[PDB]
């Protein structure tokens, strides 16, 4: 789990060390920051049934070929299947902005993401798709504080990123 | 044994929690969870390997080696399956020199540089008489493995402050380069074929390219020449109330 | 290994459940006494060596039979081990302690250590005197109370990190027990 | 290595001299734009695989001599090597940014670069050609000016992070030269 | 340099990752709290050869032996030694205030200190007097603010430590 | 490595010559003063660890830039090390008086010490005053000249061995030069 | 170069030994089979320009998206690039079907083929449909003999389970 206090207590493990306060400075960046991040994380938890309704639609519209026979798409429940594997991804980004690291994201969605893509024939243009939908379809003001907008993207171009 | 450039001027060395858990009566660790293994991971390959620029085509070959590590945290074990792989042969043996192996070896799995003439012939007797596996069998169950590194950590370049030798300092600062140095810039031609054999030292520049941050590296350098001269038999006197004498 | 933030993340996971409002008042009252765990944890590390030094001075104190010949804390080496010991155990208990979760402890330093110890020798009931000692010497600093070492703080109740600390003492005396 | 904070530490100590309040205004001043920085470098390391992708490509768009038979990014493993190191290039100035310093890039990636491209035969001007794209286009993310990837931030001058990142793209171009 | 910059970007580099957002917080936190532990700044420079002063001569008042023949502080210029070695030190702690972790000192003053000490038969009970007087020299009210107090004192209680 | 006894035999091996009568006065006498020799390396390695804070001590008395900041031996550290190095010369010079031969020295010791100290940027002149102190307190402790410690020998004359050790100090002085 | 007679010298060369006759017969076998997988030397080299011809235009056709802005083949040189993108995989199957094993492909053409066709945004669906046209677009009699037909359908479906 890649979360602040992780990274400074291991280090002080690794070096055999008591924690200083270099390390207690790190918990305090924390404490500030939670609130901004919290935010999110609510904004996210209640509204997530209606940003999975329009991601998996944004992707299906934007490559209307996977629903070809052969394809990913080819019957229903496999779409239902897409919705539900983008409904994990969201799920993760809440987890991620709970813990204040991408502990949960870059070991439960994105570590081994690579070989059940590319053997299972799932093209990843349109998990990056659907996931760069979500990053503008958000305004900063309205939906959100500020800052709770910044670290959200934050979040979500890291996956973006990873995947690419 | 001070090490005035170990842990201050360089970072700690990386591996495992401990060996206590080794004692295995419901696991064989603490679960470093999967978040501080592939990091452990990351840092193995950049020492065995020596920053070889490993595609993921060519990481598709250890996954097995990979997935008996995470499951039974033995490093030593680790570092075992990837030496006598494709890969590690592949870059080190196949378009090399002997002794350039033999030397590569010492800088990857052990940490230092060979000490003698005689340490190298016996590498070379034990690889002749049946294989290369017997070299890195030898290395890796050596007592030196044991009471440098062990099943904990990550194989390091240790300062050890007391070395044994000291052609064993110059000659582990000339394998070990600087960052973004990597092991294939010379087409074989070992860096120390020549000095091993001879008994002379190595390039003072290349041995400061290779030290840490802050250690007034290259400095005190007198504009003649740096090797000493074995022939010569200098006079140098004491000072006494009657005179100077030439005690020699 | 796992945190407080971590805990309730897992807990949720086994349940495919988002976390929602109703499970943050946990955390965000984690959040609330932030700075008076900051404010506890270099109190304890500010006398760690002092502590362990008292430690296992007051085990020997009332079994004077470790020092004898045959002892296990008998020679120079054995006196050196065995402080050692006091700096992991009470380094493991300000690691879990700054993390809010025992989860580092168990794993990384508790995992195996009882029978290390029964294949070593090391009588029990002394090590778990030892622990004790600076258990009663973590609330000590952590409330403030110690008779000296008068460290300035902010003015209020720390009295649950001290229970906290004891839970996590409590768990490396029953786990070699 | 050393950042901001520790370069004025070992000036001062050539002199044995105290850190006093005359010095701390450049420091103080360094903590003003400090979330100016972080804006920054998010910014920057949120392009981090397409400024590469895009480095590469435009290297290969005016010199198609890389692309064919004996050159030097010819087949699919030279590419992925030569991939690699647009990337590991840009992180190592996205740490020297954050830092504040480039204590860290002319010691951990620059150090013996020239000479392993030399040993390796690979053209160096070619390589400072993918440098200045990945400078240009650094420039481009911290002004906000880039064409598309419109970036919500906070109103202000972020002209001296651009110039310092320049500079820092600059040594990198200059090592290897 | 033990720093918490240098204690995240190790652990990226270590990782073989771009900076992440668990990072940027511990940045944060040093952008809190930098104003506290530099306010004790101007009080270790400007008040320092009076500190020094206190404290050489309290060293030497708990430990009028040293004066003695065959001890450290046989002559006079070795007293002088010893004030210059706990000027040093004074030095080391403004270092550590400045850096926000406790990279120079340990690696400047406590790192083989051992040998050094010893061989040259220094008592370092001698040295930690001299310390933890200036560690109760010091009054919240009148000397700094309230955290400038705590974090000097948790600096120089450090290699209280270490010296032990 | 070699000795008294397996320098002579390499030599005659060089010839495919027996070793007789005539090549064994050297080595009978040899065998003669031995004990002289045995209560030589005793009183000289009696008096290790002061010898070695002397001169180190000594080393700084008439060059105190050594201390100053930006001095080869400033900090804790290098003095640390710094003593570590007188040891490990006398160590191998004790050796070396021991075997009766020098054999041990300059490959175990002087064999790539200059270019160690160039790299490291030890100064040589200070380091040679700090071997010519070690070397005039040796002979002062095999003569029993000594102006205190007052050891107990037999009677005779151990000029020899104290010309011998003499030259062994030398190579090393001569050796990082 | 993975090569019959790369394998022996090699395996040799770890044990320390001189080539034995289990070594010799290996290339025994190749003395027999070279023949028949050298008889389609002539027929890749001498049709090759009709064969990448019929190949990149049942790609394009079967993934007919491609052509739209924003994916690979947007204008004209790009498609002009992706005709000899797969030029240069028939002249890969050539060198592999001379040398006797798959050295040339996997390390001139597979050996990090999946960094630069994800960065770019490749899709190697698009790769394998060109291939297995030109798989299943052999019948052997007329094209072959019987066994020149199964040995370099045994090397084009070796690049097909490679990208896939
Ligand atoms: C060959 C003839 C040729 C190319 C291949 C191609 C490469 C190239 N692109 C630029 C300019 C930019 N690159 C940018 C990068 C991105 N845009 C995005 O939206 C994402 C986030 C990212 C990667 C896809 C941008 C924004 C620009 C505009 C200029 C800028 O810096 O903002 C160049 C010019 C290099 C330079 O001087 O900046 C090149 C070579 N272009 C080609 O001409
Ligand atoms: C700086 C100006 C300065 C010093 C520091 C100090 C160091 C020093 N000492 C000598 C001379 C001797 N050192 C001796 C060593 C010892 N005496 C003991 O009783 C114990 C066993 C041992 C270590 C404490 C002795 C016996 C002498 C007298 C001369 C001798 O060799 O016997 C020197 C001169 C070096 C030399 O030429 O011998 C120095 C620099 N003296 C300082 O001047
Ligand atoms: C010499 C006493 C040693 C030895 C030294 C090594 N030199 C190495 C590389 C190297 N050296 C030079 C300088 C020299 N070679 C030249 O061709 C010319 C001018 C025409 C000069 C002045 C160069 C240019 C290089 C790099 C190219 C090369 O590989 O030769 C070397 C390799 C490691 C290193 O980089 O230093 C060694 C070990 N080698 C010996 O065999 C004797 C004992
Ligand atoms: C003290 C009188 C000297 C001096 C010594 C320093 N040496 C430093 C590092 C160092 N020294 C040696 C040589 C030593 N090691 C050996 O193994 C042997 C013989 C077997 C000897 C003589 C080595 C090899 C090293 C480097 C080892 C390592 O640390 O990895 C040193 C460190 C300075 C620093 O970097 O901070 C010092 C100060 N320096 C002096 O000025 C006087 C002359
Ligand atoms: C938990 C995280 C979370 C979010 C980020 C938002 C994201 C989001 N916003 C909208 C819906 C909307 N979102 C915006 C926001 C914007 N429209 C713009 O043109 C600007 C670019 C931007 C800032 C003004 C607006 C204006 C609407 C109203 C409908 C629309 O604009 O299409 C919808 C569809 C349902 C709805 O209309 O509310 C969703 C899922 N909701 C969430 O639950
Ligand atoms: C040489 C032979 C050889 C093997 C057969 C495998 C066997 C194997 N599988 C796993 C490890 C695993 N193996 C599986 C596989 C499965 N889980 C299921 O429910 C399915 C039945 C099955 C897939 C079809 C999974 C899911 C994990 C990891 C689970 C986890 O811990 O997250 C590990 C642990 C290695 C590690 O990660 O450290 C090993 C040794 N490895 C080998 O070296
Ligand atoms: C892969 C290719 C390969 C080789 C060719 C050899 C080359 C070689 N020979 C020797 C080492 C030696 N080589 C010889 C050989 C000879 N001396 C002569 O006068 C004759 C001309 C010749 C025999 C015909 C001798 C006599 C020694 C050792 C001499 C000694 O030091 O006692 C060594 C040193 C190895 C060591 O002992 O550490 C090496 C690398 N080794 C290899 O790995
Ligand atoms: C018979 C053998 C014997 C000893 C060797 C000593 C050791 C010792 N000291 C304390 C007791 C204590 N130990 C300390 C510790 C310290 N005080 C300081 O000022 C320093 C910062 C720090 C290390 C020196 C404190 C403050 C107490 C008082 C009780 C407490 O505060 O916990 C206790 C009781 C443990 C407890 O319940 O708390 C013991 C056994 N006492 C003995 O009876
Ligand atoms: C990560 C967690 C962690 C620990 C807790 C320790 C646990 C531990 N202690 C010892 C080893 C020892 N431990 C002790 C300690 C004690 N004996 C007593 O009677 C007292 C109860 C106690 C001191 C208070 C002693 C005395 C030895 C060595 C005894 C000997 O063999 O001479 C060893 C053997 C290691 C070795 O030497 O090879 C280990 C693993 N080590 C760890 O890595
Ligand atoms: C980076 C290092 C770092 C720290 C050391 C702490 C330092 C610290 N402690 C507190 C703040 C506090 N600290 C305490 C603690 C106590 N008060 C008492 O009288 C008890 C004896 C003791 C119980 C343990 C209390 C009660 C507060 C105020 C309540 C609170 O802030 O939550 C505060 C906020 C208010 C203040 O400045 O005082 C800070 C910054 N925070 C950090 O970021
Ligand atoms: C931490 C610092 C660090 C770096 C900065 C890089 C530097 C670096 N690059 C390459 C290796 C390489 N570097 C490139 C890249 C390029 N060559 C070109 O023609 C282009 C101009 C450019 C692409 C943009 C190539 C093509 C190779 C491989 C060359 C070969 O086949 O030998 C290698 C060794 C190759 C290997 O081991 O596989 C190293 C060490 N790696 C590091 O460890
Ligand atoms: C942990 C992660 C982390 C971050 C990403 C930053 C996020 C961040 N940026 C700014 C704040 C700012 N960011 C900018 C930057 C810009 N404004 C522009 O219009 C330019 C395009 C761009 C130049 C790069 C400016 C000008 C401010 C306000 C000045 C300042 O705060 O110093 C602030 C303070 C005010 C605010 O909330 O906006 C914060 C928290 N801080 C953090 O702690
Ligand atoms: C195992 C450890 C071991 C030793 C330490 C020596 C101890 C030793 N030294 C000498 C013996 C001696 N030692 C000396 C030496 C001296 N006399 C002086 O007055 C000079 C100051 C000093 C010069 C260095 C002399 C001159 C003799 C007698 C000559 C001789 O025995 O060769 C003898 C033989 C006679 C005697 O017992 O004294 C022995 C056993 N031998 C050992 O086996
Ligand atoms: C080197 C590899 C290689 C191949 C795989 C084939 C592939 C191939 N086939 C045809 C062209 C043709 N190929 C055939 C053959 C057949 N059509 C059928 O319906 C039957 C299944 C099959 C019997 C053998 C026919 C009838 C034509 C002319 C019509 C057509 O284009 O298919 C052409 C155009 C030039 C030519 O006629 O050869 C090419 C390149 N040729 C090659 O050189």
């Amino acid at each position: 789990m890649k979360s602040v206090i992780t990274t400074v207590v291991s280090a002080a493990d690794a070096a055999g060390r008591f924690p200083s306060n270099s390390d207690l400075e790190s918990i305090q960046g924390n404490i500030q920051r939670s609130a901004a991040r919290l935010e999110a994380a609510e904004k996210l938890a209640g509204n997530h049934e209606a940003v999975v309704k329009e991601a998996g639609d944004a992707c299906f519209a934007k490559y209307a070929y996977l629903k070809n026979p052969g394809e990913a798409g080819e019957n229903q429940e496999k779409i239902n299947k897409c919705y539900r594997d983008v409904d994990h991804y969201m799920r993760l980004v809440n987890y991620c902005l709970v813990v204040g690291g991408t502990g949960p994201l870059d070991e439960w969605g994105i570590a081994g993401a690579r070989e059940v893509y590319r053997t299972l024939n799932l093209p990843t243009s349109a998990y990056v798709a659907s996931i760069a939908y979500t990053r503008d379809r958000l305004c900063v003001p309205r939906d959100m504080s500020a800052q709770a907008g910044v670290e959200f993207s934050a979040y979500l171009d890291y996956l973006i990123n990873a995947l690419s | 044994a001070f090490s005035s450039i170990q842990n201050v001027l360089t970072d700690a060395p990386l591996g495992t929690p401990s060996a206590m858990g080794f004692l295995d009566e419901r696991t064989e660790k603490p679960l470093m969870g999967p978040s501080e293994m592939d990091e452990l991971v990351y840092a193995v390959y950049k020492q065995v390997f020596g920053n070889a620029h490993i595609m993921e085509s060519e990481r598709a070959e250890l996954r097995d080696a990979e997935s008996l590590f995470r499951y039974l945290r033995d490093v030593r074990e680790f570092v075992r399956a990837l030496a006598k792989s494709n890969a590690y042969t592949s870059r080190f043996l196949q378009g090399n020199q002997q002794y350039r192996f033999f030397e590569l070896n010492f800088k990857h799995l052990l940490g230092r540089g060979p000490r003698s003439l005689e340490e190298m012939a016996s590498h070379s007797a034990l690889y002749a008489e049946g294989g290369f596996e017997a070299v890195i069998d030898a290395i890796l169950d050596s007592d030196e493995y044991a009471q440098e590194f062990g099943s904990t950590v990550v194989p390091y370049c240790r300062f050890k402050g007391e070395y044994p030798t000291n052609e064993e300092f110059n000659r582990m600062l000339v394998l070990k380069g600087a960052n973004s140095t990597s092991d294939k810039a010379g087409k074989g031609r070992s860096k120390l074929c020549y000095s091993i054999a001879a008994g002379c030292s190595q390039n003072w520049l290349s041995m400061s390219k290779a030290l840490p941050f802050g250690t007034e590296k290259g400095t005190g350098f007198n504009l003649i020449s740096s090797s000493r001269n074995p022939a010569a038999r200098p006079r140098i006197g004491t000072k006494i109330p009657g005179g100077v004498v030439f005690s020699s | 290994m796992l945190d407080a933030f971590s805990r309730v993340v897992v807990n949720s996971d086994a349940k495919a459940a988002y976390v929602g409002g109703s499970d943050l008042q946990a955390l965000k009252s984690f959040i609330a006494d932030g700075n008076k765990r900051l404010d506890a944890v270099n109190s304890i590390v500010s006398n760690a060596s002092c502590m362990v030094s008292d430690a296992v001075s007051g085990m020997i104190c009332e079994n004077p039979g470790l020092i004898s010949p045959g002892g296990n804390c008998y020679t120079n080496r054995r006196m050196a081990a065995c402080l050692r010991d006091g700096e992991i155990i009470l380094r493991y208990v300000s690691y879990a302690l700054l993390a809010g979760d025992a989860s580092v402890l168990e794993d990384r330093c508790l995992n195996g250590l009882k029978e290390t110890y029964i294949a070593l020798g090391v009588p029990t009931n002394s090590s778990i005197r030892a622990v004790s000692i600076m258990k009663a010497q973590a609330v000590a600093f952590i409330t403030n109370t110690a008779t000296e070492r008068k460290m300035s703080f902010a003015a209020g109740d720390c009295t649950s990190l001290a229970s906290e600390v004891a839970s996590y003492f409590d768990r490396v005396g029953a786990a070699i027990s």
